[PDB]
């Protein structure tokens, strides 16, 4: 890219890089409570949300 | 001793909702026994429960 820049006047190229920490949760223990209800029927299939 | 007719003043009378997604079908019927109806419904249909 240094190289290429130093060819060419009207079009340059460019690189970066850049690191991720992305931390993860809310604010309280509530806030991340979840449910769910499972059915089983006597065909042996279940139903789940 | 002579029958009987049940002679319910609601007569017979159901409602069948295909979803139109994994061949789900909802059943609006008058009756007693709702997981009968499931049964045979899905037996004739070839689907799960």
């Amino acid at each position: 890219v240094e190289k290429f820049n130093a060819e060419n006047y009207w079009k340059k190229k460019g690189l970066a890089m850049v690191p991720l920490k992305f931390p993860v949760g809310l604010g309280s223990r509530a806030a991340g409570q979840a449910a769910a209800l499972v059915h089983i029927y006597l065909d042996g299939s279940v139903l789940v949300t | 001793m002579g029958g009987q007719e049940h002679f319910y003043m609601e007569t017979q009378s159901m409602l069948v909702v295909p979803k139109g997604e994994d061949q789900e079908m909802d059943v609006y019927v008058s009756t007693q026994f709702p997981k009968y109806i499931q049964d045979i419904v899905a037996s004739t249909l070839k689907l799960p429960a």
